[PDB]
């Protein structure tokens, strides 16, 4: 978790393993995918929101009609001024909502293989884990998956 | 601001009619007095001659100008005032122009007079030309105001004390 | 509910490139995977190759490897097509499809398809 | 006239204003002289403003 | 930095027959103060809460 990877592809979040059966980066698909399902529906929804069928062609007026120029001035700056400064605020808020919506997502599957990975591997801090017994790709793909069998393996306990 | 000058000298525009304008509710150090940027004209030894003068716009700025048409209340201080009962006065310009008339009838008191002075004003682009036209009812300009613009100016209604 | 639309059916001079254009109804901001398959007159379909996602990773057979290059604009939910060095062999229908998910897995919607020819 | 038709139509005219009494008599031989146009919404009464003009 | 505040805010004045100008100027005016006012409440409002949460 502290520093990010660059030979992973296909996924946002994903394993690494080192078992001599093959090392090899992998991805979750389960957790990327529903990931992505509430950005998609995020960008979508303010775009929705941001209607754009108006009629905007500009109006002119003598010289004895100055009141309405200024008038008529003043209401086209004022909705700019307004949807500047929406557009902008729904945009830089939203933006940090996601990045600490990646932030939870990831610390929430590290909380999930802890579960799923009891004791017997030994955590090292830096979003590793150290195992107790030898491990081939069918077990490796178990902690990778929903599906583990602990009771199986109690060595050094 | 403003560069105020004498667009029409007294002693030279009107050597031909009466100029002296007296009005009681125009008072001024408790005398007869009247405006000090218009001019009142009048017809002297019983003669209103018509009077055609116009005035170019030798600068670079916008000058405005000011005018005035008389309204007497009954006919006596109309045909005592210049002699013509039926009477125009007109304003022309290269991008204006509009003929006014006398609305000669009796009207409630204010200010302690019967008659009315409707005041106009106009806007003389550079480099243009305004003509005036009348043969009675005419309130001529002796002052204009040529303005030169700028941002961040307006106006407010305030009391509180300068300093 | 959504809906597969390609491009309407083209006919090219042998080695030209044919471009085809596959849009989705509704085509909003999309993530699904796409991919591109082959059905020859009267024999079976053989993958081509698809994108991945959000990662925009292209993977294609080791058949032309170079042919055929897929580029998808996301924001609009469309998926293109740069085939080159179109052959006789070639002539054949070319079809949309999606996966449901960002990864380039089996496909279970498909556009109504084009016919493309090649002769002179 | 009249409008046979079941679309709006825009109608223009003009009305002269002679710099002098000599185009003015020149021109349509009356001093006074009046243009009038009417509708069933609309009405109006123009009179000609003879007088100089600067060029 | 987003709250811009350089434009010109001078009030005008109208005549008694132009009661739709003082009408039709004075929602102008009330109505852009009203969402200012929303903006600045909400905006302030909610960084507070993130800033709590924040420490
Ligand atoms: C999570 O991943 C693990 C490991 O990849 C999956 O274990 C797999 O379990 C199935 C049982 O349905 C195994 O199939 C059987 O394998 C035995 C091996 O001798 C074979 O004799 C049987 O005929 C049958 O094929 C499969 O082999 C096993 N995986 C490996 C690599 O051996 C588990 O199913 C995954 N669970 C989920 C929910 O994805
Ligand atoms: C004023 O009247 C005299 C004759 O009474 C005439 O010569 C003169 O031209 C008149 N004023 C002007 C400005 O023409
Ligand atoms: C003033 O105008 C009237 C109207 O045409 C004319 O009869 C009269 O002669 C003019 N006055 C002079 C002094 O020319």
């Amino acid at each position: 978790i502290e520093g990010g990877w660059t030979g992973m592809v296909d996924g946002w979040y994903g394993y690494h393993h080192q078992n001599e059966q093959g090392s090899g980066y992998a991805a979750d698909q389960k957790s990327t995918q529903n990931a992505i399902n509430c950005i998609t529906n995020k960008v979508n929804s303010v775009i929705e929101k941001m209607n754009t069928q108006f009629t905007a062609v500009g109006k002119e007026f003598n010289k004895l009609e100055r009141r309405m120029e200024n008038l008529n001035k003043k209401v086209d700056d004022g909705f700019l001024d307004i949807w500047t400064y929406n557009a902008e605020l729904l945009v830089l808020l939203e933006n940090e909502r996601t990045l600490d919506f990646h932030d939870s997502n990831v610390k929430n599957l590290y909380e999930k293989v802890k579960s799923q990975l009891k004791n017997n591997a030994k955590e090292i801090g830096n979003g590793c884990f150290e195992f107790y017994h030898k491990c081939n790709n069918e077990c490796m793909e178990s902690v990778k998956n929903g599906t583990y069998d602990y009771p199986k393996y109690s060595e050094e306990s | 601001s403003f560069e105020r000058f004498e667009i029409f000298p007294k002693e030279s525009s009107w050597p031909n009619h009466t100029v002296t304008g007296v009005s009681a509710s125009c008072s001024h150090n408790g005398k007869s007095s009247f405006y000090r940027n218009l001019l009142w004209l009048t017809g002297k030894n019983g003669l209103y001659p018509n009077l055609s003068k116009s005035y170019v716009n030798n600068k670079e700025k916008e000058v405005l100008v000011l005018w005035g048409v008389h309204h007497p209340p009954n006919i006596g201080n109309q045909r005592a005032l210049y002699h013509t009962e039926n009477a125009y006065v007109s304003v022309v310009s290269s991008h204006y122009s509009r003929r006014f008339t006398p609305e000669i009838a009796k009207r409630p008191k204010v200010r302690d007079q019967e008659g009315r002075i409707n005041y106009y004003w106009t806007l003389l682009e550079p480099g243009d030309t305004i003509i005036f036209e009348a043969n009675g009812n005419l309130i001529a300009p002796w002052y204009a105001f040529a303005l030169s613009r700028g941002f961040g100016s307006g106006i407010i209604t305030s009391n509180a004390p300068m300093d | 509910q959504v809906q597969l639309v390609q491009s309407g059916a083209e006919v090219k001079k042998p080695g030209s490139s044919v471009k085809v254009s596959c849009k989705a109804s509704g085509g909003t901001f999309s993530s699904y995977g796409i991919s591109w398959v082959r059905q020859a007159p009267g024999q079976g379909l053989e993958w081509m190759g698809g994108i991945i996602g959000m990662f925009g990773t292209t993977n294609y057979a080791q058949k032309f490897q170079g042919r055929v290059t897929i580029t998808a604009d996301e924001f609009t939910s469309t998926a293109y097509m740069e085939l080159s060095s179109l052959r006789s062999e070639d002539t054949a229908v070319y079809y949309c499809a999606r996966g449901g998910s960002y990864y380039v897995d089996y496909f279970h919607h498909w556009g109504q398809g084009t016919l493309v020819t090649v002769s002179s």
